[PDB]
């Protein structure tokens, strides 16, 4: 019969709750920029929670912040998905 | 490198 | 065990691109974003999505946005997306000339709001700050 | 060299923000039968993700509230996956 | 190089929360069915090949402390670690026996930074509890 | 049916 209203929602978050969220002037913020990589070479053929998580990964390793402010120097980042999907998404076919 |  | 995506189209894409606020948010420019939003406009018309992009979008614009978008027909579609670049804070989103919260904006796209899309992804990519705290992270 | 120190966590709830959760006193509550259920059969061959995805369509597609009060009565429930992982995860090998 | 190394002499330790009853003053009402649930996860993931612990009834304190001294044993050869929480709960928030304490405090034990034999390793938590009174009415 |  029914199906829950908050059913088949996904959040793709840049950042976790309580944080902050880092953007490069020159070259765009750091979920974005991992985000369109991984999506450019994997967004047909992976499924989403495969491609969020290596985005995860990406702007967990390849980003460090880096500020006159030492205060924001050197800081990291990890994205945060939230998922109530009920099935696999995959963009092709 | 400026936040949001 | 895969949402079925044969279908005409791949769905809508919205994304919200707020680059610069009224002074009295105390605000600053969000400089970097308008090469996130052309990235993600390529992206995601490589995907198949059918992508518009609105710019420095008030409160009410982006909330009639995303209403109007659920009040479409997307039997035809497989899914939809919509991506916000923006300042925040938990829960709740910038636009030019104030916050709004992240629910009432996706709250529109429920099962018991939008038929159909029910049984169908929903997509929301949020590009935005959620509290102050910073990760100094280690080793 | 550096890693965020909210990297690598995942959270399964078994509900969304908000909203209650169910509990059968006979059978247990609907998150956990529907964890148990898909772990036993799967648990070893299929990726965290897929797992908790497949436990999100059971607890959806399953269950309905029965209630002598109507205000609890006919309710559905969807979990909510919130994953900060930067791999995949097998329990396996 | 996509999936955590489990290549390890244990899978991890297990740790199962089941909180069935609750002094009054908290408003809360026995978790009928709990235990049910505490025995078909214990054997579910013990089969997994967790080293399955369950904890009954505790404090908001016990809960704190239990979780703590966890994150500051050795881990180093587990591949990973699960906790599993059964109770009552509002957002952000679960009850002890005595009360609520916020899911941040109990889950931040675990960061990178306060448990270094876990960094880069799955840290799992799975919780059974209300986020709020909010009912889904469905669809359909 | 109870809720949690």
């Amino acid at each position: 019969y029914k199906i829950p209203v908050e059913a088949d929602f996904l959040f793709a978050y840049s950042t976790v709750p309580g944080y902050v969220s880092m953007r490069s002037p020159g070259r765009g913020s750091w979920f974005v920029q991992a985000l369109c990589s991984i999506l450019e070479e994997h967004g047909k053929d992976l499924e989403i929670m495969q491609i969020l998580t290596r985005v995860n990964d990406r702007v967990a390793r390849h980003f460090e912040s880096c500020s006159d402010d030492p205060h924001f120097h050197e800081k990291k980042q990890i994205p945060c998905v939230v998922s109530m999907l009920t099935k696999e998404l995959y963009f092709s076919q | 490198d400026e936040v949001d | 065990y895969q949402y079925n995506m044969n279908f005409e189209k791949l769905g809508k894409c919205i994304i919200i691109n707020n680059k610069n606020f009224d002074k009295v948010t105390g605000m600053g420019v969000r400089n970097g974003t308008d090469k996130d939003a052309e990235a993600l406009f390529k992206c995601f018309r490589s995907l198949g999505f059918d992508v518009i992009v609105y710019n420095d979008c008030s409160c009410a614009k982006m909330q009639d946005l995303l209403k109007k978008a659920s009040e479409e027909d997307h039997t035809n579609a497989a899914c939809f997306a919509c991506i916000l670049l923006s300042h925040g804070e938990e829960n709740v989103i910038y636009g030019k000339d104030g916050v709004t919260p992240i629910k009432d904006l996706t709250a529109h796209f429920r099962g018991d709001r939008c038929k159909t899309l029910l049984e169908k992804p929903k997509l929301f990519f949020i590009q935005a700050c959620r509290g102050t705290e910073l990760d100094d992270g280690i080793q």
